[PDB]
This record gives structure tokens, C-alpha cells and sequence, in this order.
């Protein structure tokens, strides 16, 4: 999933981001780390209905 | 004659470009010495003269960016419900309460 | 006072990063009182690891064993 | 001592033309440090309930059965198994 | 009526049917650029977040990142890494996708445009070209050109510190006058990194109306100018009212057309 998530960005290397990309994106792999803060990782991009114009 | 200005951009559209701009990113956004400082102050009522490890406070500065991420993740979604753009501390206690903080 | 470190600015930087459109006055001393608190427990269980270890510097690790304690496991730092 | 040159050699039969970061590395490093823990205690609890002194392939299959979701856990007992097999035949 | 036409012709100043007394201008021009921006180490690519088909046009077809995109909505076009491709509507001040124009006399205020056929709300109009000045030429040049007797100053403050001159070079938005009543507006939008300033359209203008924009008021000198609209409210002076010995005496009208005459 990680290198997926890499090629899908025109890269090689595999970073931490998509790490994070690569797990949070996946329905098991995030219950199976719900609890897990990895280190420059970040979030996922998303913005609530309700506050576009 | 005079130097006629174009425009200004409405309210919350400069907003949610930061939301992006800053949601796209991974680095730290807390100012490093600073933190390094409050640290040091808060770790002294504990065990005076004490030494510490760079890595040892980059664990905590992630760490409490982390937590505060998804304290203000939370905190949105409270407003929200509320049916407020504006976050109120009121939310953020509504927040922790329910989480169980 | 080097809470009043955390600045305005930065509090809004993390906002922004957790999806806020606009900011009350209020939140900054709210965020810098829960902060405090946070840091403070971590801290006191960080300093507790280290005391028991018969270290005076207060290594990595410790904060890592001190954040798996309270339940929030951190990659990167082993 | 780490899993790092294990990590790689997972890596390049899965994706043969790519790289990965030490700070990636570390990561997994404690991702699978942290699965291991999982799994090996989920496993020293389930052959103290049953009062045995060996930790078996049983074992771990219970505990790996009882962590992991369905469709993950349904492939990994299925390597499991087919590695066992292979193991003795 | 604009015939723009590369041979320089015998029309002095007014620019009403021959443009070729000073040159045009495509995408405005620098002085003093250098590599300190935002440019390219994080505003690297913002991509939308789309999952075209792409395959089904002009039937059931929809058109690509129309107003639910989120690059759109945030005054942002998108770049050639858009999924899109080349079926990417945002890029209109790359593909230079423009509107029907032309330049005559409407009142003696000054020349203006007026809309050739209907054209409905946010329409893109024409971009906003210069030439870009900087810190210190922007105080010496003004004080050197206002005592040249000019009645219009294309001046335009794209930041805090940089203002964009279009009267050496100009394309043709540099004819659009003021009014009270706009129906036209300027927005600020972000092109590779780059700020640059466009014109859009509010409402259902009919074809043969006026397309002005409102001017943010300002004033420069100790002097003022009055607007010459009066729709309903006209502000009626350019800029508001706020601000931030011997006589060679002159020959007679009489005489002035007797030494015309005499040549």
C-alpha cells in the first residue's frame, strides 16, 4: 500500500506521508492502528460540507 | 489621479486555502525554542537540574501537535452540530467531557 | 510565563491544520491550559521512568514508554 | 540489531524499483516490534488460562485470530498455516 | 473598431480606433524578481480531488471541475497535473479563454467598453496586464510623471509593496471606467504560484450594456476628480473626498486662428 500510494505522487521513495496516507486510506489496516501517532505523518485532507461556499 | 487598489477578498476564502495549504503539509508548527523553554520550566518542578535529549522533546512537540490536531478535530465537528462556524470553548469542554478528559 | 510562548498565530497554524474556518477569542488560553495539562502528565511520568532508572538525562525512549502509558503509541522515536 | 535488511528484501518483491526513507524504516521498525508485543502477550494470556506450559502454533493462531480483523485475519492464518505446513513437509 | 494592427498610425492620444500609438502587453513582466517565494517548496502542486470519466461528452457529459471543485471554489487553477488533463476547465488564464470586447465612445467622461452579446454572471472577462514597479521606483516615478500633466494614472496595487503600471504597455481592460453601479468586480486569483488579477461579471448583462467595475477609492494628490455615472447614488468624485509675477499673457482665440491660417 505504501509503495501504491508513493507511485500515485510520481516518487521512489517512500516517506512517512505515505505511510500515513497508505494506512489511514484503508478500512482494516486503520482499525488495526486507530490508536497509533506516527511522527510527521499528518492528516488527511478533508473539509466539512457545511463551511464551503 | 491615484493609485486605485483592486480589491479585497471576501472573509473565509484565505481561510480555507490555509486549511489546505496546512492540511497538505507534514512539518512542525510550533515555534521549537519556545517549546524547548516551557518544557525545561515545566519539567524543573519535578527534579531540579535536569538534562534532556533533542529527540526526547521532538517526541513530545509531536506528540502534543497530534493531540491538539484531534482535540481541534473533535471541537469542529461540536460546533458543527451546534450550528456555529465560530468554535467556542464551550465545545472544546463539550469535547473533552465526552471523550472522557 | 513561557506558556504565553505558544503563540496566537501558532494556535490558529494548528486550527487551521485540524479544519477550523474561523476562531473565537477564547480557544488560545483554553488550548494553552489543556496543553499544559497534557505536557504536565507526560512530563511527570517521562521524569518518573527516568528517576527510576538512576538517569539524570531523560532519554526518548522514556517519553515513548511515558506515551504508550497513557495510550498514545508513537512510531519513529525507537 | 533490527528487521531493516529483512524489511528491504520484503520490499523489492513487492515493488522492485523503488526506495524508502530511514525515517520509513524506523517506523516499521516499530510497527513490527508493536505487532510482535501484541501478538506474543494476547498469546502468554491465552496459555495462562488454560493453565499449559507451552505457547503452540494453537496459541498463536488463537491470539492472532482474536487480533486482527476478519479479511486480514483470515489471509494471515492462512500463511501461517501454509508456512507451518511447509515447515515439516 | 479596435483593428489592432502592428503599424504605428496617424491617431494621437485617444486610442479610439487606431490602437497603435503605444504597445500591448500579454502576461505582465518583472524587474527585480528573485527566488524568494512560496513557489515551488510547498505550493509544489495543490491537486483537486477528482474521479472523472472523461469518456461521455456531449451526451450525459458533464463538465470537468466545474463549481464543485475544490480548487474553484478557492480561487485556484489548476496546473498540468490535473487528472483532467487537458479537459480542465480552470485554467482560463492559461488557455487564454476570453470574452467579446470593443472599444468606442460611450460619454465624454472618457472612453469605456460595452458588452458585444449577452453575458451571464461569473464570466471571465480579461486579465489585468503590466508592468510590475517596486519599492523604490514607485515614489520617485510618480513625482516625475505628475508633473507631466496626465489625466489618467494606470496604477494598481497588486500587494502591500508592489504596484503595476499599465500605461507604457496595456492590454484591453485599461479602457474600463467607474461607475457606482458595477456590475463588473476584480478578483485576485493564483496561477502557478503567482498572483494575478482577473475581471468576472455579477449578473445577466444584455448585450449591448456597459461592463465597468468599482473602483476602491483613492486619491494621490491634493487635487480631486468627480465621477460623471450618477446612476442612483454616484459617489460623484473619483477617490472620495478623503486624502492619503509677470503673466505672459496668451494670445487671443482670434489671433491663434490668423497664424493657423497664414501657413
Amino acid at each position: 500500500l505504501a509503495g501504491n500510494a508513493a507511485r500515485d505522487n510520481k516518487k521512489t521513495r517512500i516517506i512517512p506521508r505515505h505511510l500515513q496516507l497508505a494506512v489511514r486510506n484503508d478500512e482494516e489496516l486503520n482499525k488495526l492502528l486507530g490508536r497509533v501517532t506516527i511522527a510527521q505523518g499528518g492528516v488527511l485532507p478533508n473539509i466539512q460540507s457545511v463551511l464551503l461556499p | 489621479g491615484g493609485v486605485m487598489k483592486p480589491h479585497r477578498y471576501r472573509p473565509g476564502t484565505v481561510a480555507l486555502r490555509e486549511i489546505r495549504r496546512y492540511q497538505k503539509s507534514t512539518e512542525l508548527l510550533i515555534r521549537k525554542l519556545p517549546f524547548q523553554r516551557l518544557v525545561r520550566e515545566i519539567a524543573q518542578d519535578f527534579k531540579t537540574d535536569l538534562r534532556f535529549q533533542s529527540s526526547a522533546v521532538m517526541a513530545l512537540q509531536e506528540a502534543s501537535e497530534a493531540y491538539l490536531v484531534a482535540l481541534f478535530e473533535d471541537t469542529n465537528l461540536c460546533a458543527i452540530h451546534a450550528k456555529r462556524v465560530t468554535i467556542m470553548p464551550k465545545d472544546i469542554q463539550l469535547a473533552r467531557r465526552i471523550r472522557g478528559e | 510565563d513561557n506558556i504565553q510562548g505558544i503563540t496566537k498565530p501558532a494556535i490558529r497554524r494548528l486550527a487551521r491544520r485540524g479544519g477550523v474556518k474561523r476562531i473565537s477569542g477564547l480557544i488560545y488560553e483554553e488550548t494553552r491550559g489543556v496543553l499544559k495539562v497534557f505536557l504536565e502528565n507526560v512530563i511527570r511520568d517521562a521524569v518518573t521512568y527516568t528517576e527510576h532508572a538512576k538517569r539524570k538525562t531523560v532519554t526518548a525512549m522514556d517519553v515513548v514508554y511515558a506515551l504508550k502509558r497513557q495510550g498514545r503509541t508513537l512510531y519513529g522515536f525507537g | 540489531e533490527s528487521y531493516a535488511i529483512y524489511v528491504y528484501k520484503v520490499l523489492k518483491q513487492v515493488h522492485p524499483d523503488t526506495g524508502i526513507s530511514s525515517k520509513a524504516m524506523s517506523i516499521m521498525n516499530s510497527f513490527v516490534n508493536d505487532v510482535f508485543e501484541r501478538i506474543a502477550g494476547e498469546a502468554s494470556r491465552l496459555a495462562h488460562y488454560n493453565k499449559r506450559s507451552t505457547i503452540t502454533s494453537r496459541e498463536i493462531q488463537t491470539a492472532v485470530r482474536l487480533l486482527l480483523p476478519g479479511e486480514l485475519a483470515k489471509h494471515a492464518v492462512s500463511e501461517g498455516t501454509k508456512a507451518v505446513t511447509k515447515y515439516t513437509s | 473598431d479596435d483593428f489592432r494592427d502592428p503599424q504605428r498610425w496617424k491617431e494621437c492620444a485617444k486610442q479610439g480606433k487606431m490602437p497603435c500609438y503605444f504597445d500591448l502587453i500579454e502576461e505582465n513582466v518583472y524587474l527585480t524578481e528573485r527566488k524568494k517565494n512560496k513557489s515551488h517548496r510547498d505550493i509544489k502542486r495543490m491537486q483537486c480531488e477528482c474521479t472523472p470519466l472523461s469518456k461521455d461528452e456531449r451526451a450525459q457529459g458533464e463538465i470537468a471541475c466545474g463549481e464543485d471543485c475544490l480548487n474553484r471554489l478557492l480561487m485556484i487553477e489548476c496546473s498540468s497535473r490535473c487528472p483532467n488533463g487537458d479537459y480542465c476547465s480552470n485554467r482560463r488564464f492559461q488557455r487564454k479563454q476570453h470574452a467579446d470586447v470593443e472599444v468606442i465612445l460611450t460619454e465624454k467622461k472618457g472612453w469605456g467598453l460595452r458588452a458585444a452579446k449577452d453575458l451571464p454572471s461569473n464570466t471571465f472577462v480579461l486579465e489585468y496586464c503590466g508592468e510590475v514597479l517596486d519599492h523604490k521606483e514607485f515614489k520617485a516615478r510618480v513625482k516625475e510623471y505628475a508633473r507631466n500633466k496626465n489625466i489618467h494614472y494606470y496604477f494598481m496595487a497588486l500587494k502591500n509593496d508592489e504596484i503595476i503600471d499599465a500605461t507604457q504597455k496595456g492590454n484591453c481592460s485599461r479602457f474600463m471606467n467607474h461607475s457606482c453601479e458595477p456590475n463588473c468586480e476584480t478578483q485576485k486569483w493564483t496561477v502557478n504560484g503567482q498572483l494575478r488579477v482577473g475581471f468576472f461579471t455579477t449578473k445577466l448583462v444584455p448585450s449591448g450594456s456597459e461592463l465597468t467595475f468599482d473602483y476602491q477609492f483613492q486619491r494621490y494628490g491634493k487635487e480631486a476628480q468627480k465621477c460623471f455615472c450618477g446612476s442612483a447614488n454616484c459617489r460623484g468624485y473619483l477617490g472620495g473626498e478623503n486624502r492619503v509675477v509677470y503673466r505672459i499673457p496668451k494670445k487671443s482665440q482670434t489671433e491663434k486662428e490668423n497664424t493657423t491660417t497664414e501657413r
